[PDB]
């Protein structure tokens, strides 16, 4: 496979955004480490299916919505990063406030 | 008997004349020249050739001509050539560059190439080989940065930090004796070769020069900490003092001068401007004019490296989010229009394609990416082929020239600029053997192994449970090189003479190879390898239009990259 | 143009090994019960006693093949093959210990070979 | 007061004439002796026995016959017994086994073996404890093959390599003086002990020697450096003068000779044969008849143990791959089926059984693996058990023959042949307290805790963050005693005497307990424990059908195998 | 669970595995490291349900097509490597020419 | 995402559960680290669900049953503990004899 460093670390955020989706999918409001993780792995698969970085810090916006997760969690998340490889190599997406 | 050529390079790699893709590339190089005797190859294995009597000399000791390691059949990609050759490695360092076997029996043995009881082998028939990547603008800021670098075929990081400090994540500095002794402890555990550059800021010469004393290898001149006239003067009286290099983000404010003022200041001495396009920092918007003058050595950062679709959307907001700058206050928003522009990234590209820009770097972790400077250094010479052709330089259908200007970029230009390349930097006799071997098909994107003053130090290797290495998973992983007192035997910690002088290795009990900087105040843009041109660079300052020779340097971004999504997991 | 990534496009033309060196085919026979199998760079006199062939015409040579690679003898299994001359400095030393010294020294290594019993001293 | 047997074993572990099976396989142990006072038994815990003023003396100092360390009532399984006892530790050595506790008011306290203030312990009952095992054919090639090998409780690597170079790839080997010298001090961080074997090939004395005297603890001669005549020779006139032993692996293509050829160069010479049936290598097809002379210790290597219906089809392509073997290659084809033969495969199934073979060995990550010696052996074991019943030596019921027999192949034997069974490989007073705890369900297939120098330095343990330490995930985890400067106290590297004599150990700085090798040139099949059988082995050059005593040895391939599926989550 | 080194390692493969899966169940074309883990995963499976190695050899070449794949990724792959423990025990499966 | 240590190697925990259930889902009597992995996974995401201690305990001795693992793994598993943090903050719970 030839992982680096990056892409064996990159695989716990599909991990645990899997975990937090199977969590959301039975009726729980999401925390803090789940709804950052569930919005990482959809910036990291959108840069796989060659959306532009001005599309993701768009989209990114519209994961979750504060029902979706618990008190105060819209407000801890000041912005989420992520870097991937788009089909012009590797970019950098900010997510700014992305739960409202 | 003759072989047909397709098997001969099968078997042996390819030689003179044959060609080569890069990676997933549109860039071909070719067998300048091949050092063996056809027919009397060396390779290992079973019933091969490096056996006892037969191409193993089997009568010397190790003092006798015997190598302590014998690459193979390597294709090498140098500012000095493209060719075949065998490399000979001893006490450490390549001591041979030629034919090596038994001149008992075989014809063209080069003297000192002897494989003998004492020789280890390497297999590099069919790998391309190059000097390991010498990454000058770094800032240590994560120890996990180390394997990201080695990852991709770096072998030396020069610059400062003393980890997620303010100070260290925005510069390279490690400021001070105090820190910088620290650094140098730490620097025992880390398996690349080191150099730390000290706070290039002061009216005072005393507070600049104790670091330099205390074991700095040169200094960081950043508008962060005041980039001011005096800290470039006092700096630069300091280096031409102590034979160290100086490097500079210069004032992107223009608060205290303009280019011309920081020229001024800096006049006519040696210096190192980083990121010398300005988006990674320095007066807005002409800065990139640095990189046409004589006693200017310049570099740049990789992420605007090359331009593409997404690079401005990226950068404008990167700027934005590491400078805590805010969308409601209009000079924050006039400042990134003025820092991050299409104009001066575009004619970036070309000023590289047309070796006025010497060199490539990360910025690991302070606007760069630690593992991807090699990288970004072959997309940027394959979209330049792309959008101008060929150079008019090349021999018909290879991209040899191109190839050896761009591979400079990486290894001997920062080698040259930092005052270390009697050490490192390139594949030639005598310099340490820090070595990087690749497939072909991974070229510049995953490194096979990674070879430390002649002992792998990192590989992509398999199953460390399974009968042979190659089962999967296949990762980048630390070998031995990297373990035990093994690690100070194959890194070098590059310090200035006068520390060196000053005892400062036994002082901390540093056990690591000591590497001395020198040489760095006497050259300049021509001593860079292949990249040697000087220009009056015009930058418009109600545009940003770039002209050279009165022409408009301007080029498209490109909406896909090779060495991209054909090979990465994330 | 598919992109075979770090594929090769060899120049035309054939590599002639051990160019400019003498060459000399020999019959050559496994006596013994199991297989020989022979690499492109043993001394050719120095191989298996139980190889027959005319030893001396192994004295200073190798097999005339691709470095790297090996003629295979089955058990019985008689067949030509084709020698080259060693170079450099025509001397062998180890292996069997009938050389230690000059490939000139004909009748000292194949006194020695004899003595052993290596089939096929004349 | 008497205590029924069920409920005696369950709190204290079992006692004389008690069973127990060894992890899902058909084999069961049976104490043969107990060393304890029935009610005087030792344990630790509240309200438990080993409290100051009864168990634990509260007068000695450490120095007045107190222990460092106890394992409180372990049933021990060795060469020497299977036989239940406390054993005894202090400054990292075996000090005493029988019966720990306090003279004051036990009965039957071994006047050694004092609980006192100074004395930690480890609480067996209910484990088996082993002597950690001896692998004497390691390919140092990935370092993260340690931690492999101590999961499956092996605490010596004896071989060679410098991580994943060709030569190393190939062959146990670490060549010439810098080599040694170098893999020495990457030793100094590897938790496990060490001895390296240096190239033992050459026509010439000096630059074999060489090797010994740079720190060598061996040679390797290996037919991809060519296995010829006077390598073969050469090395064996070393090790005779140096005292350490050499390890070969012969010949395959018979290219200088069959395998009397390689006898008569050996001259009864002591030697180590590698991988004796021959798949991992030697003279095809007969080189297993090796293990019938008395001047030669033969050891199997783990891939072909024991016979089972993937291994013939695994072998076939595994040599094709790691030689680089091509189907359409006449030659490669016939020597892949002269090479992986099932006749001998199976036949060496039986050799073990009969005592032919003494020792196992992994030959790790160069056709072996790393993690499965101790696995193996116990795998082939309860094979011959299924297939050629109990042995005619066992006492009814018990496979306590079997069971020493077979333990002795990876603990004691390849100590005895490495000359290090003064230090190791067995559960033996006045040797280095290297000790592996199992659960008796997870016997030969996950140690519990592997004790190193009288500290556990891996364990299979839990979360790190929970109350206790019990709670998941049980992973295998580095210990204390791997950590900072204690993994110097804990590991032995072994080395020639010529180097310590002339201070190598202090020219290089490592810290490491320095073992000697020695007593490896006087010894012979006869000094092999439960596995001491000469024999003329006949090996049939057409059919490959291996005799002893006139009689073909066969067995069936199986299906399935114990200590496997049940376990393993990959 | 009594993990040993191995173990925890080739949980990474699995992941990847189901990784590269999502992906290509969403339309996209596998690139070089998810081709690799989809068809190592395969094999490793395979042994757990109890086929041969010789089972594994012929079924490996069937997992992916060219089709399945970006161009250039099936002459990338010139085989691919598994150890897994059969029902007799860690054996080795090499698939060559996994894509043709 | 802030991960701490035991966060990252507990999702390794949920991977394993995640292997083992569709290797269950495809018919096979599962192993020793198997059932082990499910039914920490269980605990753990019921203590996520806000779930007592106590319900736990008794559901862990439910979640698999002798059929659905091989023979002997019922006399393997002892117990199974595991820690979470369920709504007041970290607990053990320990499952006995958790397979009859
Ligand atoms: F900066
Ligand atoms: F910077
Ligand atoms: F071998
Ligand atoms: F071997
Ligand atoms: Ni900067
Ligand atoms: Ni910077
Ligand atoms: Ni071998
Ligand atoms: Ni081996």
């Amino acid at each position: 496979m030839h992982l680096n460093p990056a892409e064996k670390e990159k695989l716990q955020i599909f991990l645990a955004s899997e975990l937090l989706l199977r969590r959301k999918a039975r009726g729980l409001k999401l925390n803090y480490p789940e709804a950052v993780a569930i919005i990482t792995s959809f910036i990291m698969e959108g840069a796989r299916d060659g959306k532009t970085v001005a599309m993701l810090m768009e989209e990114g916006k519209h994961v979750l919505t504060r029902d979706d997760v618990m008190e105060g969690v819209p407000e801890m998340i000041d912005d989420i990063q992520a870097e991937a490889t788009f089909p012009d190599g590797t970019k950098l997406v900010t997510v700014h406030n992305p739960i409202s | 008997m003759k072989i047909n050529r397709q098997q001969y390079a099968e078997s042996y790699g390819p030689t003179v004349g044959d060609e080569v893709r890069l990676a997933d590339t549109d860039l071909w190089i070719e067998v300048e020249k091949d050092y063996t005797t056809y027919g009397d190859e060396v390779n290992f294995g079973g019933g091969k050739v490096l056996r006892e009597g037969m191409g193993e000399n089997g009568t010397y000791t190790r003092t006798e001509n015997v190598l302590d390691l014998l690459l193979t059949n390597a294709l090498i990609l140098d500012y000095t050539g493209i060719y075949k050759a065998d490399i000979g490695v001893k006490d450490g360092y390549i001591v041979g560059i030629g034919k090596g076997g038994n001149p008992d029996i075989m014809d063209g043995v080069t003297p000192n190439m002897i494989v003998g009881t004492a020789t280890e082998v390497i297999a590099a028939e069919g790998k391309i080989v190059t000097a390991g990547g010498i990454d000058t603008h770094v800032h240590f800021i994560n120890p996990d940065q180390v394997d990201v670098a080695l990852a991709n075929g770096i072998t030396t990081l020069f610059g400062g930090g003393t980890g997620p400090a303010e100070g260290s994540k925005a510069t390279t500095v490690t400021p001070g004796p105090w820190n910088i002794e620290k650094m140098l402890k730490s620097t025992e555990g880390l398996p690349i070769n080191v150099g730390i550059l000290g706070k290039g800021h002061g009216s005072s010469i005393a507070p600049i020069m104790e670091q330099i004393d205390a074991g700095a290898a040169g200094l960081k001149i950043h508008e962060d900490w005041g980039a001011t006239p005096a800290s470039i003067d006092r700096s630069l009286t300091v280096a031409d003092e102590a034979d160290v290099q100086v490097a500079i983000h210069s004032d992107t404010l223009n608060e205290a001068g303009f280019l011309e003022d920081t020229l001024r200041a800096i006049n006519g001495r040696v210096i190192h401007s980083f990121h010398v396009e300005g988006a990674g920092g320095g007066h807005a918007p002409d800065i990139m004019a640095m990189a046409g003058h004589p006693n200017v050595l310049p570099s740049s950062t990789n992420p605007t490296r090359p331009f593409t679709v997404n690079t401005i959307d990226e950068h404008l907001d990167m700027l934005m989010v590491c400078h805590h700058l805010k969308q409601n206050i209009p000079e924050d928003v006039a400042f990134a229009d003025s820092r991050i522009r299409p104009e001066t990234i575009a004619a970036e590209d070309i000023l590289h394609d047309l070796g006025i820009i010497s060199m490539m770097s990360t910025d690991a972790l302070a606007m760069g990416r630690a593992g991807e400077m090699v990288l970004r250094t072959w997309q940027t010479a394959d979209k330049m082929k792309k959008q101008r052709g060929p150079l008019a330089e090349e021999k018909n259908g290879s991209d040899n020239f191109r190839l050896k200007r761009y591979v400079s970029k990486y290894t001997i230009n920062p080698a040259i600029a930092q005052g270390i390349a009697h050490e490192v930097g390139s594949i030639e006799e005598g310099k340490f053997a820090d070595l990087v071997l690749w497939e072909p098909k991974f070229f510049g994107v995953k490194a096979d192994r990674v070879i430390k003053g002649g002992i792998i130090a990192y590989a992509q290797i398999g199953d460390p449970s399974a009968s042979i290495p190659t089962p999967q998973p296949v990762m980048g992983r630390r070998m031995y090189g990297t373990v035990g007192d093994l690690i100070h035997d194959t890194n070098i910690t590059f310090m200035s003479k006068s520390s060196i002088q000053q005892g400062v290795p036994a002082k901390l009990g540093l056990k690591r190879r000591i590497g001395t900087v020198k040489n760095c105040r006497n050259i300049g843009k021509k001593d860079m390898k292949w990249n040697d041109v000087t220009t009056d660079i015009d930058i418009n300052p109600e545009t940003y239009e770039v002209k050279v020779d009165g022409e408009v340097l301007t080029c498209e971004p490109v909406k896909e990259l090779p060495m991209a999504q054909r090979y990465f997991l994330f | 143009n598919y992109i075979v990534p770090g594929e090769y496009r060899v120049a035309e033309g054939e590599i002639e090994i051990n160019a400019g060196r003498e060459k000399t085919t020999i019959r050559v026979s496994n006596t013994g019960d199991r297989p020989i199998q022979v690499g492109s760079h043993i001394h050719f006199v120095e191989v298996n006693k139980e190889l027959l062939f005319d030893r001396a015409e192994g004295i200073g040579r190798r097999l005339n093949i691709p470095s790297g690679t090996a003629a295979r003898f089955e058990p019985g299994e008689e067949m030509e093959v084709e020698l080259t001359e060693l170079g450099g400095n025509r001397e062998v030393f180890g292996i069997s210990d009938l050389t230690n010294g000059s490939v000139d020294n004909k009748e000292l290594i194949l006194q020695r070979a004899k003595e052993l019993g290596y089939k096929g001293v004349e």
